[PDB]
């Protein structure tokens, strides 16, 4: 088995596609290299290292597909999915660049022993930071699993407390993007009184059954579960 | 009002380079740099303070109204194809000049500075994505009757091609930079210089000689190349003739040009340039200096 | 004063927009906040030609300092 | 850290001398231009008392010392005592070898050429400085204003000067001197405090009255209007508690005292007001530069620290200058120390390093170099 | 000692405005701005760089003014101008002069009718500028 | 997608806002496809005065609930009343030039079109009241 | 190794110095990980005024001896007092904007952070003294 074939398979796994010699093992929920004897044990370990990235990719794509079809995810959920899709697009652009580099290495045919040559180790190095990024994104997806609305916002705020400055920056960007629609809806409701909460996602609840006599007392309520963790309870009460 | 010293201090602080995350030496360098930058700033501030009048910068554009300079820039922008941007700049400049109660006393001087600041601002400007409505030429209430001329279409095609080419160029540059980083010599390019490498002996002469002598192993040679094939000096050709001597180590404008008049003198010996050529008198008659030369 | 503050803010915004357009064409590194500080200094009567020369010298000095910081880091 | 031997910066203000190192934002030493010598040589001689103390050291020994001022009304009156004061400053306060540091000296406007020569002689022979320069204090304050054309109003405690400067050159024909400064205003404030019922008669009580003036007096934008307000409202009246707990009340004197800047007769001074002095200086200037001088009026010195002086100056200059004349008064917040800041600024120029008179040039030209070498 | 050199449109326009209005640039700022706006977005890819059309138009205009002798003189002048190699954009200069030409008859004091004909010129628009 | 939808919304409102403008400024429905939220029914004018039913007021113009834009639904009744008033004014022989006639532009954040509609309603109401008095 | 350790120490102090900055500049402990040398204890505010013990001053914020940075140990008490004063000022209803808020950077040779802490302590002390008087 040529190393180039492993490179192609790894690029497919990075694309979520099973390679010729590396296939997703559903039993291991990971890409597995086909048991053909000619794989070096070192090569096998490198394949496992790349397959961790492929597993993360597949998890992310599964999340995107699961939530892109779910209208019940609401506008905030859709915005979060959109931000995730944008980051995934950046990742895929990087992956495309890496693929083009691998194609350049395959097409040039020369085993140039230069420090610039695309080695499986060099590929692993170039994907090391991407690997950390994808790990962070996967952890965010796992922590945000099942959360929506203000609960999703709270989960995002929980991820903001990470110590990693690169993770911190990424999570800050994601938080700002997810809060822009969430803060727009919340503030529009609390400032203008408009409540387009088709999914009851905002932290302010309105009871339409409350008569005007109890309007001050009963008409407006707090969806405590939808209170974003970036808002204080006193802030939430003032907004209410 | 802040003192000029205070205002220059604030300017130097804001203009101080954002310290690279390298903690230690940059703090002291920053304090010293603040003093040095202040000295440089004052040198620039007083460049004309002790400059002789002879280095009078060209008086022309300085006396031009700031509005005239802005109009000049607007014309260049329109010529540059930034017509809508030129129009918006002109509108904003007219609004700034038209403000009947500028809360700044030197707003005219501020505009003059901005003209003086022309070309002094920060620049890749991600190309303005086409607003769906902006290129919506055929979306309108009062669409003027136009031909089928697709000049704007060709411009849009060129813009999209430029966007794609810019993305491709960014990809290629990122690839090249990453390979160039990956392509450094083994053990070269490491961020902790000398901590994981044998630090290059560029500094200390003793260290340099140790490296080129391989800790003093080399006798008569010095080298920086690690791939050098070590050789000894060849046997001298006279050794079989003279024996072996002990080697002793050596002890060591067109219109301004238009106002030029030219000679009406012509000759029928010349046709290609009849601007005159001064017959140049002869036999006495060339005057006293020629007579003295003749004498 | 509040009206004066708002007028100063609007003037700063207009100046920043004009300066931003000039700056984008200008490819030299002048920022808005420094421009506001200079404007306050300019309001104090600094010769704008002197101010421009100072800004250019500061940009050159900043480039030298950035090269020194890149070599020292 | 390159220990660049810093040039010395000495700001000789009418009230206080301020000194320090080149590249500092402020002089490192600022002390009254006073030298005190022990009043009783006998008893304290055994206790290691110096025969004389200078500046802050004179003040600390004021109880046992007779203080002398080698600079009187802004004019140096004791060259030996001024040199001794400078020596004390250098060796005790600055703790530097003047032989190791270039020395930038400051001078008063219209300082006699012979006085400049004597100062140069003292600097070169006593301090063995490797290089020196003598600059007019007001010129340094002008340089601190970032200007090459303008008039500098330097006002210390002892003397006032008006110095027109054009394209970096002072305009000597338009330079005016006014022998009215912080000392006269302090005496007027002491007088008005005695009239108010607070007795200040000792030089210590005189200094207390001076501190009261510095803390509570202000310059009215309109002296008559502020006087009318103080007469009609106690809002301009201020009570002051003495260190013994005695409360004195000061009213229009808060603004009557600095009103003497516009009406020096209010202090009993026969000098012209600041507006009249400014007008006369402008008229003494070239008509072509008069616009720029009005546009480049820099306030300097401790006596320019009075609150409200800027608004009064603006009003007065507007009423006195041509309506077409652009008048701009520059009142730096540090104008009490503007001289020292300007000296630091001037001495920091790279092109200025060639302007210093070196020790070799002093030995070559002698004290007359001040008239021959420093132009 | 002036060497012909390409100076920015702003300088040329400023001088032109100053001489046309006979006032300082400060006094023609509004007019300068209007002219700058109109001029700043105008490139003629449609103008056919052909002197012959301009010369024919000039000849026809001269004939219309009953100045056939002047037309002959103009032809000779054009020949001399072609003989000199000073101007590179003769088509532009001639077009400008013709557009700015004022009929001395409009000799007399007016011109008989203005029945503009389809004759005209080329459109050059055919090229992908 | 939001920018794309905003462009699309403005484009789709352009003909609808043109129809709205025609109704509000002239009370004339020039709707070949019956797309406006208000539908006209031919009431015999002779019997509109004769029949106890305000056929001129009640039957000439009808609201098309299905054609009510969701963004105009809150103002639909005011639009109906405005157009009724304009039609009455035209039927009275008073030619009414609406001085507040402005282009209606789709906006997502600001209901500026709502405020303009309210201004037009007030104008029509004032004109009708003056006519009646 | 000293350079490497200095880089590491500066990096690890960056969040710690951020927490210190927040405490010293705002009297607010925004310490998500309980890393600062000062620990906050929930004192029932009702009894802080009621209980003879200055629970607001003495019990609300406590020093975590184990969390005292060795490089800050000599200044820890001053830091504690500064933060106590700032917290009191905030609890007094006087909104205090600390004008001396600057980035605190770990340095090995220079104890510049110590001098900055001292400056902040002096500023807070002045503000508190003026408030109390």
């Amino acid at each position: 088995i040529t190393e180039a074939a492993l490179v192609r398979d790894i690029l497919y796994v990075f694309q979520g596609i099973d390679g010729k010699n590396i296939k997703m093992n559903n039993t291991e929920n990971c890409y597995k290299v086909e048991g053909k004897a000619n794989l070096s044990r070192s090569l096998r370990d490198t394949a496992v290292r790349l397959s961790e990235l492929g597993w993360l990719h597949n998890k992310i794509r599964r999340y995107t597909d699961q939530r892109s079809l779910d209208r019940s995810f609401g506008l905030v959920g859709q915005s979060f999915c959109a931000a995730l899709h944008q980051e995934l697009r950046e990742y895929y652009r990087l992956l495309s660049v890496l693929h083009s580099q691998l194609q350049l290495e395959d097409d040039q045919g020369v085993n140039l022993g230069l420090e610039s040559s695309l080695t499986l180790r060099r590929l692993l190095v170039w994907t090391y930071d991407p690997k950390i990024r994808l790990k962070t994104l996967a952890a965010l997806v796992d922590h945000c699993q099942g959360r929506k609305g203000g609960e999703l916002a709270s989960a995002v705020h929980a991820y903001t407390k990470t110590g990693d400055p690169y993770m911190r920056s990424l999570v800050q960007h994601i938080l700002s993007l997810v809060s822009h629609p969430v803060l727009s809806f919340l503030y529009r409701w609390i400032y203008d009184g408009e409540l387009e909460d088709t999914y009851h996602e905002f932290f302010v609840a309105s009871d339409p059954t409350v008569k005007t006599d109890r309007l001050w007392h009963d008409k407006y309520t707090l969806r405590k579960s939808m209170i974003p963790s970036f808002m204080t309870m006193d802030q939430s009460r003032k907004v209410l | 009002m802040a003192s000029i010293t205070q205002l220059f201090d604030d300017l130097c602080e804001a203009l101080l380079p954002a310290a690279k995350t390298h903690l230690g030496q940059r703090s002291v360098n920053r304090k010293r740099a603040k003093r040095s930058l202040k000295k440089v700033a004052y040198n620039a501030l007083f460049t004309n303070l002790f400059q002789d009048e002879t280095q009078q910068l060209q008086p022309d554009m300085s006396k031009l109204p700031a509005r005239n300079k802005i109009l000049m820039l607007s014309f260049d922008l329109r010529v540059g194809g930034l017509g809508p941007k030129a129009d918006r700049l002109e509108e904003l400049v007219e609004e700034l000049e038209a403000a009947p109660c500028c809360p700044l006393l030197e707003v005219g001087s501020v505009l003059d500075l901005l003209v003086q600041l022309a070309g002094s601002g920060p620049p890749q400007v991600l190309p303005r994505k086409r607003d769906y409505f902006l290129n919506n030429k055929h979306v309108g209430r009062n669409v003027p009757y136009s031909g089928y001329d697709c000049d704007d279409l060709s411009v849009f095609e060129m813009d999209v091609q430029s966007l794609i080419s810019r993305e491709e160029c960014l990809c290629h540059s990122m690839i090249q930079e990453t390979l160039q980083v990956m392509e450094a010599a083994p053990g070269t390019g490491l961020p902790t210089v000398g901590l994981f490498s044998f630090g290059d002996p560029c500094g200390d002469r003793f260290e340099r000689d140790t490296r080129v002598s391989l800790f003093g192993a080399l006798v008569h040679s010095r080298t920086y190349d690690m791939d050098v094939r070590l050789g000894l000096p060849p046997v001298p050709d006279n050794a079989d003739l003279s024996g072996l001597a002990i080697k002793v180590p050596p002890s060591v404008l067109w219109e301004a040009a238009l106002t030029y008049e030219a000679s009406k003198r012509r000759c029928w010996e010349r046709v290609g340039c009849p601007p005159g050529h001064r017959e140049e008198p002869y036999l006495t008659e060339a005057g006293r200096d020629a007579f003295d030369k003749f004498c | 004063a509040a009206a004066a503050a708002a007028a100063n803010l609007n003037a700063v915004r207009e100046t920043m927009d004009v300066l931003l357009e000039i700056s984008r064409i200008l490819n030299t590194g002048l920022d808005m906040e420094t421009l506001s500080i200079c404007v306050r200094l300019c309001e104090q009567g600094i010769n704008p030609e002197a101010l421009s020369s100072v800004i250019k010298e500061l940009r050159k000095a900043t480039e030298a300092l950035k090269a020194a910081e890149n070599m020292t880091s | 850290m390159d220990d660049d031997i810093a040039a010395l910066v000495v700001d000789n203000g009418s009230g206080m001398c301020k000194a320090g190192f080149a590249g500092d934002d402020a002089p490192r030493a600022v002390f009254p231009s006073i030298v005190g010598r022990p009043r009783h040589q006998g008893v304290m001689v055994g206790m290691g008392q110096k025969d004389s103390y200078v500046g802050d050291e004179a003040q600390s020994k004021r109880g046992i010392l007779t203080l002398k001022y080698p600079i009187e009304h802004g004019i140096v009156t004791n060259w030996d005592d001024m040199e001794k004061i400078w020596h004390h400053t250098f060796y005790n306060e600055l703790r530097v070898a003047p032989e190791e540091h270039p020395v930038l000296l400051t001078e008063a406007p219209l300082n006699p050429k012979a006085n400049r020569e004597k100062m140069t002689q003292i600097m070169f022979e006593t301090f063995n400085t490797p290089a020196m320069y003598v600059a007019i204090q007001a010129v340094l304050s002008l340089y601190a204003s970032g200007r090459t054309t303008g008039i500098v109003m330097d006002s210390g405690d002892g003397v006032t000067h008006t110095v027109p400067i054009y394209e970096g050159y002072a305009l000597p024909h338009a330079i005016l001197r006014l022998d009215l400064a912080g000392r006269d205003l302090t005496d007027y404030l002491m007088k008005i405090l005695t009239e108010r019922g607070y007795s200040f008669t000792t030089t210590a009580e005189r200094e207390i009255v001076r501190d009261i003036k510095e803390k509570l007096c202000y310059v009215a934008l309109d002296f008559e209007q502020e006087m009318a307000t103080a007469a009609s409202s106690s809002s301009l009246e201020k009570s002051y508690e003495l260190p013994d707990g005695q409360v004195i009340t000061i009213g229009n004197e808060r603004f009557r005292c600095p009103e003497a800047l516009f009406q020096p007769s209010f202090l009993g001074m026969e000098s012209c007001g600041i507006h009249e002095t400014t007008f006369n200086s402008i008229m003494k200037c070239d008509v072509d530069i008069r616009k720029d001088l009005y546009a480049n009026t820099v306030l300097s010195g401790g006596t320019t620290m009075y609150p409200g002086i800027a608004d009064r100056m603006q009003k007065e200059i507007t009423a006195l200058a041509p309506s077409t004349m652009k008048i701009k008064i520059i009142a730096p917040p540090e104008r009490k120390y503007s001289v020292w800041i300007g000296g630091s600024i001037l001495a920091s120029l790279s092109t200025f390093q060639q302007m210093w008179i070196s020790k070799q040039e002093y030995d070559e030209s002698g004290p007359s170099i001040v008239h021959r070498k420093c132009f | 000692m002036a060497t012909p050199d390409q100076k920015s449109p702003n300088v040329l326009l400023q001088n032109l405005c100053c001489r046309i209005l006979g006032r300082s640039e400060a006094d023609v700022a509004q007019q300068f701005q209007y002219a700058v706006r109109v001029i700043g977005s105008n490139f003629a890819p449609t103008v056919e760089r052909d002197e012959f059309l301009v010369a024919e138009k000039i000849k026809k205009e001269l004939i219309r003014q009953r100045r056939e002798a002047d037309a002959a003189l103009f032809s000779e002048l054009h020949r001399k101008l072609h003989s000199q190699g000073v101007l590179k954009n003769k088509w532009s200069i001639l077009y400008l002069l013709l557009s700015l030409s004022e009929d001395p008859r409009r000799q007399p004091s007016k011109v008989s009718s203005y029945a503009t004909l389809f004759a005209q010129a080329l459109p050059r628009d055919a090229h992908s500028t | 997608a939001q920018e794309l939808c905003l462009y699309l919304t403005k484009a789709a409102s352009a003909p609808y806002f043109e129809v709205l403008e025609k109704w509000i400024y002239r009370g004339i429905i020039h709707d070949p496809y019956s797309e406006f939220m208000v539908e006209e029914h031919e009431l015999r004018k002779e019997r509109i005065q004769e029949d106890y039913n305000d056929k001129y007021w009640d039957q000439r113009y009808t609201i098309v609930q299905q054609q009510i834009p969701s963004f105009l639904q809150k103002m639909a009744d005011k639009i109906l009343s405005t157009g009724k008033y304009l039609n009455v004014v035209r039927e009275c022989g008073h030619d009414v030039t609406c001085p507040v006639a402005k282009e209606i532009i789709y906006t997502l954040k600001e209901r500026a079109y709502v405020e303009q509609i309210e201004k037009a309603f007030n104008y029509a109401s004032k004109v009708l009241l003056d006519f009646l008095m």
